[PDB]
RNA sequence: AAGCGUGUUACCUAUACUCUACCGUCAGGGUUGAUAUGAUGCCCUGACGAGUAGGCAGGCGUGGAGGUCAGUGACGAAGCCUAGACCGUAAGGUCGGGUCGAACGGCCUCUAGUGCAGAUCUUGGUGGUAGUAGCAAAUAUUCAAAUGAGAACUUUGAAG
RNA sequence: ACUAAUCGAACCAUCUAGUAGCUGGUUCCUGCCGAAGUUUCCCUCAGGAUAGCAGAAGCUCGUAUCAGUUUUAUGAGGUA
RNA sequence: GACGUAAGUCAAGGAUGCUGGCAUAAUGGUUAUAUGCCGCCCGUCUUGAAACACGGACCAAGGAGUCUAACGUCUAUGCGAGUGUUUGGGUGUAAAACCCAUACGCGUAAUGAAAGUGAACGUAGGUUGGGGCCUCGCAAGAGGUGCACAAUCGACCGAU
RNA sequence: AAAUAUUGGCGAGAGACCGAUAGCGAACAAGUACAGUGAUGGAAAGAUGAAAAGAACUUUGAAAAGAGAGUGAAAAAGUACGUGAAAUUGUUGAAAGGGAAGGGCAUUUGAUCAGACAUGGUGUUUUGUAUUUCACUGGCCAGCAUCAGUUUUGGUGGCA
């Protein structure tokens, strides 16, 4: 609201918090990113380094559906199983009946390896897996089989 | 009557009249701080008007106390007044301006019967 | 006039009360003000101070951080106190039996603690049993892990993230960041 | 309501005062004031009258009477600050003064009804003055010009300065 | 010397120094086993207090909104005037008196087209100048009567 | 020169509330703190950015890893 | 604390005792005036304004840091590895309120120009400091633990 | 076709909007009066009272109008009409005035204004038992005494 603005506190004081000498004007320094290479160079090198230039190639008509690849680490791998049955599979780690974690149905494209899943085998259907994640699933006894 | 109080010392009794309120009719007597870059009143030159300072603040024990020694309490009806039944030694009721003359005689009826001082018992009389 | 070596009327710069109007927070401050004043324990002063802290300065302490704390030898049965919230953590799977005293408990953390046999007490239920903080253990969440902090103190070669909203290529990867274009920060 | 309420009403109780440590010590009179000296009254109806200082009353006042036959000043109490002591002294060892006390001079008990809205002398107040000044005047007559001295008032004739003047 | 040089004291007075009271800010503290209107309160101790640009904080005020005081009011709301009073350091509030005629307050919040001495500010109005400058080119008017309340100015007549 | 009292580019309406690093103004009170006119860069010198000075928010702690200071010891200078 | 054998008293953590007058314009207040001393005309630009710098004849009303999109720090709140109902649907006493699915945004992973790859040797490390806690300890203090945080060497992931 | 747009037209409902210098330029015979050759530009101006009940009649005046009476609750509502501010003006009253005036501190003098305490009151035999018929105080201003704090000015004493 406006009744708390300093503008209401600045009533009476001649310059409205903007200075006698400076004389708050329209646009003393330019407009927008103006003079970024000329008189705002220090600002655009201290706080925005890398602002000016042409790095990289150009991907014409990039579609982010191609680059959709949300990554699920191993610590979160056990979040996909519903909480109701999570305990029932943590206990009595069964090689002959292993839980299947369909990360794709849960909205993840790749499995990463942030590490330390419990020693219980899981069948992990996923599009992609990192080397370390694959070796950690095997170490726990599960398997990762690829899908699309 | 009223509880003992230290002798009232206002520490400044002249009202702070805005600088040049006399000179210009457009400048009202209400106090405004002179925020000029050159005003002698702001700079506290000798021989110029005193400005309100927190030094002039009255004693805490005697703030909002009338010269009689009561905190005035603006009262509208009998119900508002009967909240001073157990505070008569400090609060002196004051009948609001908009209370009709017929309703005043009943307000002072209770105030007299309760021993509560009224700051304006003579307003809107019938005579 | 005197030689003012330092600033006059300099406020202590520390919160003396919650900035909030949360009355239940003000009751805990009221109780722990009494305890801080009337007890010898330096624990209640820390809790009283910590209750004043703001939301960024009261970061979530996950049950994992408590579980990490309970691994300290001699601190197995110590009661854990978090002046803040406790958010559950999926990274761990087993939670050691304990009691945790905290302001707020996310529903996930409450489930995770009580299934471990824990007792999610509040800071009043703390002060009832342990006014001086007997075998207590105060934990704090990672304060400088806030995302707003990585942009603090940015400058040339300060190794800090720029305030950029649209991260990617062609956004702050140019002259002033690689040798091939201009210089390096 | 015209005004809402004060939530922290002042306590009605009137506070009992502290035990002040101010005892009432006896007054130490000036060395110049001795029973029998002559005082020049400075204030009152009898300002400038020469009187005789008789006794030091317990109310810090001085019981004095320039004998009523001499200057017409009755037995009265005065204030030791509103008199000037003087070198000259009379001997009043033989005059009864011990019967004069504060309860003797008490004017009257005043009430709200007995008020002089618009507007004598006691026989004891005359007899006692007589039985006092009998000794005083009998003593006075053995020295020259003292009775005339007491009768004649005091005034600061121009040119003199009391700072360089001694009595 | 009431000049110059010098010295001895005495004396004068700053918003300075000391002490006291009060205000405020800051700081450090005390204050909850049937005792306190239940603590951003109360109290104790101490130090501080200049200020533009500027920053923050606590408040005052205006138009409207929610709630509430079963609020005020034609027995007089609002408004306005008041060398009449009271409170507040102040913004301001309150009351009395006159005018007036129909609505308007207090408090807890919300909200904004929210506070004026300025801008050669805008609009409106009114002043001093001031009963002043001015009503001085075109040669020029005058007498009487008539009408009329009233005739330098109208009518007619006669002159010019 | 003149082109409707307008002329080295008429008048009217609109884009238009054109832009102005320039001028003027910028509306209540009190309390607390309280500067700068310097660095570097800029078609920069009536202006900006930047560091500096300032306020606020605080935060981690509680007499210290301190100081517009001296002393002792030890350097350094090349002015008078 | 003093005097006191002690009882007590006391100039010892701040004025009590007695006396008088008046009880109202007496004291006090406001206001006008006189006097003594002081006081330059405000706003603004400015190193510097009473300026022979500019604006201001006066008065009433109007009159100037607003709203939005996107953000930054900070504060509060709700939830919290999640979070966000209000695009929309159902509903409704009907622009309110209530309820809700899927998505989608941001976050949970980074790095590289890109192809791509994608975070535990270790009790998620060692060291130094570290509030707090625990033990011993009349008590200082000594040990163990040591969150956040600060520094530093690591370790891991991306790029070269 | 529908989902979509819609500051125009017609109708309708609403409002945390403006409230007659605002809101449309236009609350009223407003795109009107008026200005411009023209394209165009373009105002101001709301409210008597419930009802004209809009002042019959008398008198002065040429008349306007005045004074009466009269309506009306009010004419301090008379169509120059709700309220009626300030600038400015008149009159009356008060005060002051030797090239300004105005202001500050203090007081004089004048004018004018609030407060007590004059308390159920330390009580006192109800004319067929709640008026305590002599009340305690402090209200305003002073004096003395004994003290305390800060200080000032002396006079003497002992000693080094």
């Amino acid at each position: 609201p406006s009744r708390f603005t300093k503008t209401r506190k600045h009533r009476g004081h001649v310059s409205a918090g903007k200075g006698r000498i400076g004389k708050h004007r329209k646009h003393p320094g330019g407009r927008g990113m103006a003079g970024g290479q000329h008189h705002h160079r220090i600002n655009m090198d201290k706080y925005h380094p890398g602002y000016f230039g042409k790095v990289g190639m150009r991907y014409f008509h990039k579609q982010q559906a191609h680059f959709w690849k949300p990554v699920l680490n191993l610590d979160k791998l056990w979040t996909l199983i519903p909480e109701d049955k999570r305990d029932q599979y943590l206990k009595s780690a069964s090689k002959e009946t292993a839980p299947v974690i369909d990360t794709l149905a849960a909205g993840y494209g790749k499995i990463l390896g942030k590490g330390r899943i419990p020693n219980v085998p899981v069948i992990v259907k996923a599009r992609f897996v990192s080397k370390l994640a694959e070796e950690k699933i095997r170490a726990a006894g599960g398997v990762v089989e690829l899908i699309a | 009557a009223s509880l003992p109080h230290p002798k009232i010392v206002k520490k400044h009794t002249k009202k702070f009249k805005r600088h040049h309120s006399d000179r210009y009719h457009r400048v009202a007597e209400n106090w405004r701080k002179q925020k000029g870059i050159d005003s002698v009143v702001r700079r506290r030159f000798r021989g110029n008007i005193s400005q309100p300072k927190i030094g002039y603040g009255s004693n805490k024990k005697t703030k909002f106390l009338s010269p009689s020694g009561h905190k005035t309490f603006l009262v509208a009806n009998v119900k508002d007044l009967e909240t001073l039944t157990m505070h008569t030694k400090t609060y002196a009721a004051e009948i609001a301006h908009n209370i009709s003359a017929k309703n005043r005689v009943v307000i002072l009826a209770r105030a007299k019967a309760l021993g509560i001082k009224v700051t304006n018992p003579k307003g809107r009389l019938a005579l | 006039g005197i030689d003012h070596t330092s600033k006059q009327h300099k406020r202590s710069g520390h919160r003396t009360a919650p900035k909030s109007d949360n009355v239940y927070l003000k009751l805990l401050v009221k109780l722990y003000t009494f305890l801080a004043r009337r007890t010898d324990a330096p624990f209640n002063k820390v809790v009283l101070k910590a209750l004043f802290l703001s939301k960024i300065n009261r970061p979530p302490v996950s049950v994992s951080r408590i579980a990490r704390a309970l691994k300290q030898e001699g601190a197995a049965n110590k009661t854990v106190v978090v002046v803040g919230t406790v958010t559950d953590d999926a990274r761990i799977f087993e939670f050691p039996k304990t009691t945790v005293a905290a302001l707020r408990f996310t529903a996930g953390a409450r489930a995770k603690i009580v299934k471990a046999g824990g007792e999610c007490i509040t800071l009043d239920q703390l002060a009832v049993r342990a006014p001086k903080g007997q075998n207590t253990l105060i934990l704090r969440g990672p304060r400088n892990s806030r995302e707003a902090v990585r942009h603090f103190g940015m400058g040339p070669h300060k190794g800090k993230a720029p305030r950029i909203l649209s991260t990617g290529r062609k956004f702050e990867r140019a002259r002033g960041r690689r040798r091939s274009k201009g210089f390096k920060v | 309501s015209a005004q809402k309420a004060p939530k922290w009403y002042p306590s009605e109780d009137v506070a009992a005062l502290k035990k002040t440590r101010k005892a009432a010590r006896p007054q130490k009179l000036r060395a110049s004031l001795v029973p029998g000296t002559v005082l020049i009254l400075l204030a009152g109806r009898f300002r400038g009258k020469r009187v005789v200082y008789l006794k030091h009353l317990e109310d810090n006042t001085l019981l004095i009477s320039g004998p009523f036959k001499v200057n017409g000043v009755p037995l009265r109490r005065v204030n030791a600050r509103y008199v000037i002591a003087t070198s000259t002294k009379v001997s009043v060892e033989g005059v009864n003064v011990e019967k004069f006390n504060v309860e003797y001079f008490a004017k009257e008990k005043l009430t709200k009804k007995e008020k002089k809205e618009a507007k004598e002398i006691k026989a004891e107040r005359v007899e006692d003055q007589k039985v006092v000044d009998k000794a005083l005047i009998a003593e006075i007559k053995k020295t020259p010009l003292l009775k005339q001295y007491l009768s004649a008032s005091f005034s600061l004739k121009n040119g003199d300065k009391p700072h360089m003047l001694k009595f």
